[PDB]
C-alpha cells in the first residue's frame, strides 16, 4: 500500500496489487458506472440518491496493477469483534476466539449426540444439527451491534432518520446489483459502512459470475441478508423501502438490458481478459437473469415476483444452515 | 510607488513597459514571499494598481469592443487578479479590506449596462465570482458584510453553481451572534429564486458543521462542565431564565483549557454553542451519577417526567396554557420557547445515548466511560429502561407538537420493537403521521404490511396523502369511515372511475376525519370543506360518538375563501374576529398571548398577518397615508417568518421548510408591493417554470400558496393609474406549472381548475370543455384528456395542434413534443 | 426554581486597603465550588492594567470608561502623574473567574504621598512591592505583565527576584507578557523574533512557565508567518491604541476590539492546577489566601532584605 500527495494538498491511498490480471476487475467497474448513470434522471426526484459505490481500478501491465483504496468506511467484522472483546470483559468482573473455532466447538457435541463425529464428510452432515447450531449462535448474539452503531454516531434525530433512509437504499441497490451480477464471498470483511452517510460498499470481486457456486461448500443466498443486515434497517425489516428500492433498480436495469447485454458481449470478446465457452455460459446466465428468465422454462417473472424470490431465497434458514463458518451468517 | 502614482493617474502609451503591466504581471513576486515579512510593498502596488485603474473606470469600456487597443485586455486581467489574491487563504487584513473595496466597487459597475452581457462568460468572471464566495464565512465581520453586499449587487445573471453555494453559505449565516450578519444575509438570501433554494442539492458547510460536532462528539470527556453552568443551561431550557448576561461563547471559552478542535470560525455560530452546551449537560449529568443540582437521582427524573407529561398533555387539548411554555412578553418570547423545546428533545435524546453507552458500550462511536460509572449504571440498567418506557409515549407526543417527527419516529421504532409480546394503535397512528409528515409513503406501506401480521388497512390511504395524491387520499377516507361506522358520509366529488384509472375505535375514526380535512384544505377546496363539515356534523348527531371533532379554526377558512373570492368586506369581517393585533387602521407585540408552541399555529399567525396587510393595503389603495403604517407590520411579519428557517439550520437538516420559505417570500413581496405600488420587478414571486425541473419531490401546496398572493396582485392592477411591471405572463406561468403538478398526481379536479381559470364531475365533462404559453396550454389540455381516459380525443386534439404547429414561425419544441408524444 | 444564581457584582471590591489590611467582605459573593480560576498582574504607573482587567472580565470596548468595574485613570488626574488603584481589588464574573488588581510597583506618586505624612520610605515601598508580587505569585494561577514600551530591563530582574521571598515539588504560576500601546513597528516579523529572542535570553533562568501558553500564531494574528520562524514563541501577546501620502489607508495591524476579544478567549481557557495538595473550594481559597498574606506580613526573609538596603 503506498499514498500519492496531489497538488490540492489531499492525499490518496492506493493499493499495488500484483500476481494478478486485473482485467477483469477494470470491466467491472465500468460495469458499475454505467448502472450508476442510469439513475441519474430518476436521482433528481428523491431525496435518497440511487448510488453503486465503487473503486477506480488500473492496471499495470499483466500480472500487476493499481487499485484506489476507499477511506472513511470500516468492516462490519470489526463491530462483531469489539463486542466479543466487551463480554469478555465481563467474564472478568465476575483472548477471543476465532468463528471457526467457535463454530466447530457447537457442532462438535451436537454431532456426536447423533452418532456421528468431527471425521466424518462435510457433505454427509445432517441437516438438523446445522440448523440447530445456527439457530443457537443467532441467539447467542444481539442484532444491534450495526442499529445501534449508526444510531450512536449521529448527532441529531435527523441526521439518524436520513442515515437510516440512505443506508437501506444503498443496501437494496448493491443487493440487486450484486444479485444480476452474481457477486459472491460477501462475508463480513468483504462489507464496509460509511458512518458519515451510511452508504455500503463491497470489495472483492473476484467470486464473482456466480463462481462461489462451485466450491468446497457452495453457497445459495444472492446477498448477505443476515440479522444485523436486516435489523438495521428498521423495525420492518426488508417490507419497507427496502424492497421498493430493490423493484425501482430491477426495473431501470430491465428497462435498459440492451446496453449492459451490449457492454457484456464486448467484454467476452477482449483479448486482455482471462475469463480462466465460459465466457458465452457467463454472458448468457446473466442475459437470463436481466429477462426475468433466471429459474423457469419459459415463464418470465415480474419485477416484484423475482424480488420476493431473491428476498426468500436470501434469508432461507435452511440456505444459511449449511454454508462455510467463515461466512457467519449468525451475525 | 507613491511617485510613480502622479504619472499613473495621469490621463495623457508605449513609454517603457506601461504601468499596467509594470503593476500587474512584471511585478507580482511580492505575492508569494515578499507579502509574508513585508506586506506593505504589496499593500503599496496593490494601491498604486487601484488608484490607476479607478480612473479609468477599471477599463469597462475597453474591452467588448490606439489606447483602446492596447485596454482591450485589461478588465480580464483584473478580475484574475482580483480572484487568484481572493483564494488565498493566508492574506493581511489591510490587503483583504482593500481587495474587498475594489471587488465590490467593480461588481457594482458590471451591472451598469446591459451591454456588459457577454462579461458574465468569461472564465475571469467565474474565478471572482469564486474569491467573492471563498473570501465570505470568515472571523471578520467587515469582510463578511462586504462580500455579501458585492454577491448581492450582481446576484442576478449568475450561474446556478455559484447560486447553490450562496444559499448555502446564507443558510448557515442564519444564525449568527450579530445582528448585522444575520440581517444582510436575509436580503441576499430573499433575492436567489425559490427554483434554485429548493433544489435536492447537498450542503457542503452543514456538512462540515456536523463533521465539527461528531469530532467533538467522538473525543473523550473532559469533565470540565461545572454545576453552575448546568444549573444556568437547564433552567434556561426549563424556564427561560438564563440570568446570564454573546453568554454561549463566553460560556464555551471558559469550559477551554490551554494545557490539554472546534474551528474557530464556527465559534460564532450559536447552532454549533448550542449542540456543544447541550451534548456537555448531557455529559455532565451521566457522569455525576444522576446526582445533579435539581435534585437526588429521582428529583431529576420526576422533574423531566412531570414537564414532558405536561406538555404532552398540552398537545390533545391546546387549551391549558402551560405556565414558561405557552405565554410570551414579546415575539422573541415565542421564538424562545419553540428553540427552548427542541433543546429538550435533544437534551433527552443526549441523555439516552449517554446512558445506553454507559451500560452496554459501543464501538469507536464514543469513548468508554469510568469502571465506577460503568458498574453503577449495569446493575440500575432496570430502573432506567422501564422509566424510559414509561415516559415514551409523552415524548412521541412532544415531539409532534414541537414539529419534529424524526424525534417520535426512533421513539415510536423503539417502543414497537420493546413490545415484542390497546396502546398499539396509538402508537402506530403516531408514527404513521410522522413518517406522513416526513413525506416517506415506503414506510408507511412497510409498516402497514408489517403491521397486518397481527385490520389496518386505512394506513395505505395514509400512504396516498404522503406522495401528494390528496384526490384519491380524501375518498378513501370516507370509504373507510363508511365502513367503519355503517352510515352514508360520502360527499359529491369526482368520478371514481376515472378518478381510480388516472392515480373500529373512536381515535381512528377522530383521526381520519381530521385527516380528510386537511386532505381538503390542502388542495384548496373551500367549498369541498364545507361539505366535509356539514357531512361530518350530521354522522356525528346520527351516532352521538360525543368523542369527534374536527381540530381546524373555520373562521379563519372562511376568512380565506372571502379572500381569494374576492370579497373584502365579509373578509375584513371574519379577521376581525381571529385574535392578535386588531386590523391596521405596539409593533412588537404583534402575536397574541398564549400561543403554542406548535409552528402550524405560528403559520397561522402569519398567515393571518399577511391577510390583514393585504386586505388594508386594497382599502387604501380605492403615498404615506396608510404606507407607513403598513411597511412596519410586513417588516415584523417578514423578521417573525425567518425563525422556522433559523431552527432548520440549528440542526442538521440538509433540507428547508416549503411553507416557511414560501411564508417569508411572500411576505418580502407584498412589502416591496406596498411600498412600490407594483413598479419594479422585485414585487412578484420567484416561481417561475425552472421549478419544474428540480421540484419534483414537493406538493401542490406550494403553488397553492403561490397563486392565492398573485391573483391579489393581478385583480388589483386594475386599481393602479401609473406603468406597472406586467403580471399575466407570471400568472399564466404559475398556472401551467401548478397544473402540470397537479395533474401529474393524478389532482384531476384542481388541474382542471387551474387549467380552466388559465384558459380565462363527468369525464364527458372535459372532452366537451376543451375539444406565448399558447402551445404549452393545448399540450397540457391534450395530457389532461388523455390522463382523464379519453385517449382517442386525446390523440385527435393532439395531431390537430401538430398539424398547426407545423405551419407556425418559430414552433420550437411544440412540433417536437406534439409528434413525440403521439 | 430554586437554582438561582448568588448575585452579580455590579463593581468590583477593595480586598486590601491602602494601609495593607485584610478586607473580609468578598466571602459573601463565594461559593463552595472547586475549580476555580485567579488572575493577578504587575504593571507601572500608566500601563492599564485596570483597563485591561476592566476589558477582560465584565466590560467592552464599547462602553464608557466611567462605567468600568475597574475605576480607571482619568484625562484630569494625569497632570498630577498620581495614581489611580490602591491596595488591592477584588471582583468575580459571572463565570466563577476571580480577578485581582493590583497597584502600581515603584510608583514615585506613592513616595511622594508618603513623604507628607523605618529608615526610610524607599526600602518600605520596595518591601511593599515585593509583598505583593510574593502573595500574587502564591496565589494565583497566571499572572499577566502589562508593559508600555519594551526593553524595560527592570521588570525582569523585579519578577526573578521576587520568585526567591515567596512563603511557600513547588507551585509556580504562569507568567503572560502583554504589550500594551504597540506601535505599527512592533507588528513586524522581524521585530517579532527580536523581541522573542531578547525575552529569551532575559528569562534564561526564570524558573517559571512562560512558554509553550497563549501563542499569538496560532491566534492567526500573522496569517502568513510560519510557526518555524520563531525558535521559541513565548506567551506574548499586543493591544493596539483604541479605535501619510506614502501609504494612505494602511493600519499595519488588526482592530483593538478583535485582539481584546482574542486575549479574553485565550486567558479564559487558562489551565487551572492544584495550587495545594488537596482540594481548594472558593471559601477555602479565600481562607488559604488570607492565611498565606498574614504570613507573609511577618515574615522574615522580607525584613533581611530591607535591612541589607
Ligand atoms: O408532462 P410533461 O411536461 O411533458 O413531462 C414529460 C413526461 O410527462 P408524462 O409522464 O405525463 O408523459 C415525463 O415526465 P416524468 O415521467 O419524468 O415524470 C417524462 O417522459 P417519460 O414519460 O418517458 O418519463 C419527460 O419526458 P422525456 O422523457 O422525453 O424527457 C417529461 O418532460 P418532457 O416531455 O418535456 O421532456
Ligand atoms: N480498494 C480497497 N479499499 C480498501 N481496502 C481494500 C481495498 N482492496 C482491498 N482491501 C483490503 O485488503 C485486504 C486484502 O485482500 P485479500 O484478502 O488479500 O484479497 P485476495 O488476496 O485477492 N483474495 P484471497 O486470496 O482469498 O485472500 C482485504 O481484506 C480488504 O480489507
Ligand atoms: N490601549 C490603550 N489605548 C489608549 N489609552 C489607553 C490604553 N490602555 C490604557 N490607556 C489609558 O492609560 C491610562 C491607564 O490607566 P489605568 O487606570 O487604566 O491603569 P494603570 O496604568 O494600571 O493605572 P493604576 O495602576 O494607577 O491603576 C488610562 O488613562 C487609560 O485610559
Ligand atoms: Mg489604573
Amino acid at each position: 500500500k503506498l499514498l500519492f500527495l496531489g497538488s490540492d494538498g489531499k492525499s490518496y491511498p492506493y493499493l499495488f496489487k500484483g500476481l494478478e490480471d486485473l482485467h477483469l476487475d477494470e470491466r467491472i467497474m465500468q460495469f458499475l458506472s454505467i448502472v450508476n448513470t442510469m439513475f441519474a434522471t430518476i436521482n433528481r426526484q428523491e431525496t435518497p440518491r440511487f448510488h453503486a459505490r465503487h473503486y477506480s481500478v488500473t492496471p499495470l501491465g499483466t500480472r500487476s496493477g493499481l487499485i484506489q483504496w476507499v477511506d472513511g468506511a470500516t468492516p462490519l467484522f470489526g463491530l462483531y469483534k469489539r463486542w466479543q472483546q466487551r463480554e469478555a470483559a465481563l467474564q472478568a468482573q465476575k483472548i477471543v476466539p476465532r468463528p471457526s473455532e467457535l463454530y466447530y466447538s457447537k457442532i462438535g457435541p451436537a454431532l456426536k449426540t447423533v452418532g456421528l463425529s468431527l471425521d466424518v464428510s462435510r457433505r454427509d452432515w445432517p441437516l438438523h444439527v446445522m440448523k440447530a447450531v445456527l439457530e443457537e449462535l443467532m441467539e447467542a448474539t444481539p442484532p444491534n451491534l450495526l442499529a445501534k452503531e449508526l444510531w450512536s454516531s449521529c448527532t441529531t434525530p435527523d441526521e439518524w432518520w436520513r442515515v437510516t433512509q440512505s443506508y437501506a437504499r444503498s443496501t437494496a441497490v448493491m443487493s440487486m446489483v450484486g444479485y444480476i451480477i452474481g457477486l459472491g464471498d460477501r462475508h463480513l470483511d468483504n462489507v464496509l459502512i460509511d458512518m458519515t452517510t451510511g452508504e455500503v460498499v463491497h470489495i472483492d470481486y473476484n467470486v464473482c459470475f456466480e463462481k462461489g457456486k462451485s466450491l468446497r461448500v457452495p453457497e445459495k443466498v444472492p446477498f448477505r441478508m443476515t440479522q444485523n443486515i436486516e435489523t438495521a434497517l428498521g423495525v420492518t425489516g426488508v417490507e419497507g423501502v427496502f424492497r421498493l428500492s430493490c423493484e425501482q433498480v430491477l426495473h431501470i436495469m430491465r428497462r435498459g438490458r440492451e446496453t449492459l447485454l451490449t457492454l457484456l458481449e464486448a467484454f467476452v470478446y477482449d483479448p486482455l481478459v482471462d475469463w480462466t465457452s465460459y465466457a458465452v455460459s457467463v454472458w448468457k446466465r446473466v442475459k437470463a437473469k436481466l429477462e426475468g428468465r433466471d429459474v423457469d422454462p419459459n415463464r418470465r417473472m415480474s419485477v416484484a415476483e423475482q424480488v420476493d424470490y431473491v428476498i426468500k431465497e436470501a434469508t432461507n434458514l435452511d440456505n444459511l444452515a449449511q454454508l462455510y463458518e467463515g461466512w457467519t451468517a449468525w451475525v | 510607488l507613491s511617485a510613480l502614482t502622479t504619472i499613473g493617474n495621469a490621463k495623457n502609451w508605449a513609454l517603457s513597459p506601461t504601468v499596467f503591466a509594470l503593476l500587474s504581471k512584471n511585478l507580482m513576486i511580492v505575492h508569494s514571499d515578499l507579502a509574508v515579512h513585508f506586506p506593505a510593498i504589496q499593500y503599496a502596488v496593490l494601491y498604486t494598481l487601484y488608484s490607476h485603474c479607478t480612473r479609468h473606470d477599471h477599463f469597462i469600456s475597453s474591452s467588448l469592443s490606439t489606447v483602446t487597443t492596447a485596454t482591450k485586455k485589461h478588465f480580464s486581467i483584473i478580475l484574475n487578479l482580483l480572484g487568484i489574491l481572493l483564494k488565498k487563504d493566508n492574506l493581511n487584513q489591510d490587503t483583504r479590506k482593500l481587495l474587498m473595496t475594489w471587488a465590490l466597487e467593480a461588481a457594482v459597475l458590471m451591472r451598469k449596462s446591459e451591454t456588459y452581457a457577454p462579461l458574465f462568460s468569461l472564465p475571469s468572471f467565474h474565478k471572482f465570482c469564486k474569491g467573492l464566495l471563498a473570501n465570505t464565512l470568515v472571523e471578520d465581520v467587515n469582510i463578511c458584510l462586504q462580500a455579501c453586499s458585492s454577491l448581492h449587487a450582481l446576484s442576478s445573471s449568475l450561474p446556478d453553481d455559484l447560486l447553490q453555494r450562496c444559499v448555502d453559505v446564507c443558510r448557515v449565516q442564519l444564525v449568527h451572534s450579530g445582528t448585522r450578519i444575520r440581517q444582510a444575509f436575509g436580503k441576499l438570501l430573499k433575492s436567489i429564486p425559490l427554483d434554485v433554494v429548493l433544489s435536492n442539492n447537498n450542503h457542503t458547510e452543514i456538512q462540515e458543521i456536523s463533521l465539527a460536532l461528531r469530532s467533538h462528539m467522538s473525543k473523550a470527556p473532559s469533565n470540565t462542565f461545572h454545576p453552575q453552568d448546568f444549573s444556568d443551561v437547564i433552567s434556561f431550557i426549563l424556564y427561560g431564565n438564563s440570568h446570564r448576561t454573546n453568554w454561549l461563547e463566553r460560556l464555551f471559552y471558559s469550559c477551554q483549557r490551554l494545557d490539554k478542535t472546534i474551528p474557530r470560525n464556527l465559534l460564532k455560530t450559536d447552532a454549533v454553542l448550542w449542540q456543544w452546551a447541550i451534548w456537555e449537560a448531557a455529559q455532565f449529568t451521566v457522569l455525576s451519577k444522576l446526582r445533579t443540582p435539581l435534585g437526588r437521582a429521582q428529583d431529576t427524573f420526576q422533574t423531566i417526567e412531570g414537564i414532558i407529561r405536561s406538555l404532552a398533555a398540552h398537545t390533545l387539548n391546546p387549551d391549558q396554557d402551560v405556565s414558561q411554555w405557552t405565554t410570551a412578553d414579546n415575539d422573541e418570547g415565542h421564538g424562545n420557547n419553540q428553540l427552548r423545546l427542541v433543546l429538550l428533545l435533544q437534551y433527552l435524546e443526549n441523555l439516552e445515548k449517554l446512558m445506553y453507552n454507559a451500560y452496554e458500550g459501543c464501538a469507536n462511536a464514543l469513548t468508554s466511560p469510568p469502571k465506577v460509572i460503568r458498574t453503577f449504571f449495569y446493575t440500575n440498567r432496570q430502573t432506567c429502561q422501564d422509566w424510559l418506557t414509561r415516559i415514551r409515549l409523552s415524548i412521541m407526543r412532544v415531539g409532534l407538537l414541537a414539529g419534529q417527527p424524526a424525534v417520535t419516529v426512533r421513539h415510536g421504532f423503539d417502543l414497537l420493537t420493546e413490545m415484542k409480546t390497546n396502546e398499539l394503535e396509538v402508537t402506530i397512528m403516531m408514527v404513521v403521521e410522522a413518517l406522513c409528515e416526513l413525506h416517506c409513503p415506503e414506510a408507511i406501506q412497510g409498516i402497514a404490511v408489517w403491521s397486518s401480521s397481527i385490520n389496518l388497512l386505512w394506513i395505505n390511504s395514509v400512504a396516498q396523502q404522503a406522495e401528494g395524491r390528496f384526490e384519491k387520499a380524501s375518498v378513501e377516507y370516507q370509504e373507510h369511515l363508511c365502513a367503519m361506522t355503517g352510515v352514508d358520509c360520502c360527499i359529491s366529488s369526482f368520478d371514481k372511475s376515472v378518478l381510480t384509472l388516472a392515480n373500529s375505535s373512536p381515535e381512528v375514526i377522530n383521526y381520519l376525519g381530521n385527516k380528510a380535512c386537511e386532505c381538503y384544505i390542502s388542495i384548496a377546496d373551500w367549498a369541498a370543506v364545507q361539505e366535509w363539515q356539514n357531512s361530518i356534523h350530521d354522522l356525528k348527531k346520527s351516532t352521538s360518538s360525543t368523542s369527534l371533532n374536527l381540530k381546524a379554526d373555520f373562521n379563519y377558512i372562511k376568512s380565506l375563501s372571502s379572500f381569494e373570492s374576492g370579497k373584502f368586506v365579509e373578509c375584513t369581517e371574519q379577521l376581525e374576529l381571529l385574535p392578535g393585533e386588531n386590523i391596521n387602521l405596539d409593533m412588537k407585540k404583534l402575536l397574541p398571548n398564549m400561543l403554542s408552541p406548535d409552528p402550524r399555529e405560528l403559520q397561522k399567525s402569519i398567515e393571518v398577518q399577511l391577510l390583514r396587510s393585504s386586505v388594508c393595503l386594497a382599502t387604501a389603495l380605492n403615498w404615506q397615508s396608510i404606507t407607513e403604517n403598513v411597511v412596519k407590520y410586513l417588516k415584523q411579519t417578514s423578521r417573525i417568518a425567518i425563525g422556522p428557517l433559523r431552527l432548520s439550520t440549528l440542526t442538521v437538516s440538509q433540507s428547508l421548510p416549503v411553507l416557511s420559505t414560501l411564508q417569508l417570500y411572500c411576505s418580502s413581496a407584498l412589502e416591496n408591493t406596498v411600498s412600490n405600488r407594483l413598479s419594479t420587478e422585485d414585487c412578484l414571486i420567484p416561481l417561475f417554470s425552472e421549478a419544474l425541473r428540480s421540484c419534483k419531490q414537493h406538493d401542490v401546496r406550494p403553488w397553492m400558496q403561490a397563486l392565492r398572493y398573485t391573483m391579489y396582485q393581478n385583480q388589483l392592477l386594475e386599481k393602479i393609474k401609473e406603468q406597472t411591471v406586467p403580471i399575466r405572463s407570471h400568472l399564466m406561468e404559475l398556472g401551467l406549472t401548478a397544473a402540470k403538478f397537479a395533474r401529474k398526481r393524478g389532482n384531476v379536479s384542481l388541474a382542471t381548475r387551474l387549467l380552466a381559470q388559465c384558459s380565462e364531475t363527468t369525464a364527458q365533462d372535459l372532452v366537451q370543455h376543451f375539444k406565448k404559453w399558447g402551445p404549452e396550454l393545448d399540450i397540457e389540455k391534450t395530457k389532461l384528456l388523455y390522463t382523464a381516459g379519453q385517449s382517442t380525443h386525446a390523440m385527435e386534439m393532439l395531431s390537430s395542434c401538430a398539424i398547426s404547429f407545423c405551419k407556425s414561425v418559430k414552433a420550437e419544441y411544440a412540433v417536437a413534443k406534439s409528434i413525440l408524444t403521439l | 426554581a430554586k437554582l438561582l444564581p448568588p448575585e452579580r457584582m455590579k463593581h468590583s471590591i477593595k480586598l486590601v486597603d491602602d494601609q495593607m489590611n485584610w478586607c473580609d467582605s468578598a466571602i459573601e459573593y463565594l461559593l463552595d465550588q472547586t475549580d476555580v480560576l485567579v488572575v493577578g498582574v504587575l504593571g507601572l504607573q500608566g500601563t492599564g492594567k485596570s483597563m485591561v482587567m476592566s476589558l477582560l472580565s465584565a466590560n467592552t470596548p464599547e462602553e464608557d470608561q466611567r462605567t468600568y468595574v475597574f475605576r480607571a485613570q482619568s484625562a484630569e488626574m494625569k497632570e498630577r502623574g498620581g495614581n489611580q488603584t490602591s491596595g488591592i481589588d477584588f471582583f468575580i464574573t459571572q463565570e466563577r473567574i476571580v480577578f485581582l488588581d493590583t497597584q502600581p510597583i515603584l510608583s514615585p506618586s506613592i513616595l511622594d504621598h508618603l513623604i507628607n505624612n523605618y529608615n526610610l520610605p524607599h526600602t518600605y515601598v520596595e518591601m511593599q512591592s515585593l509583598q505583593i508580587a510574593a502573595f500574587l505569585f502564591t496565589v494565583c494561577h497566571v499572572v499577566i505583565v502589562v508593559q508600555d514600551w519594551f526593553t524595560d530591563l527592570s521588570l525582569y530582574r523585579f519578577l526573578q527576584t521576587a520568585e526567591m521571598v515567596k512563603p511557600s515539588t513547588e507551585y509556580y504560576p504562569h507568567l503572560v507578557f502583554l504589550q500594551n500601546k504597540a506601535r505599527r513597528e512592533d507588528f513586524c516579523p522581524r521585530k517579532l523574533r527580536q523581541m522573542h529572542l531578547m525575552i529569551d535570553q532575559l528569562m534564561a533562568h526564570s524558573h517559571l512557565r512562560y512558554k509553550g501558553t497563549l501563542s499569538m500564531l496560532q491566534c492567526n494574528v500573522f496569517p502568513g508567518l510560519p510557526p518555524d520562524f520563531l525558535d521559541s514563541e513565548v506567551n506574548l501577546f499586543l493591544v493596539p491604541f483604541m479605535d501619510f501620502s506614502l501609504l494612505p489607508g494602511y493600519r499595519g495591524h488588526p482592530s483593538f476590539q478583535s485582539l481584546v476579544s482574542k486575549l479574553r478567549s485565550q486567558v479564559m481557557s487558562m489551565a487551572r492546577p492544584q495550587l495545594s495538595h488537596t482540594i481548594l473550594t472558593e471559601k477555602n481559597w479565600f481562607h488559604y489566601a488570607a492565611r498565606i498574606w498574614d504570613g507573609v506580613r511577618k515574615s522574615s526573609a522580607l525584613a533581611e532584605y530591607s535591612r541589607l538596603l
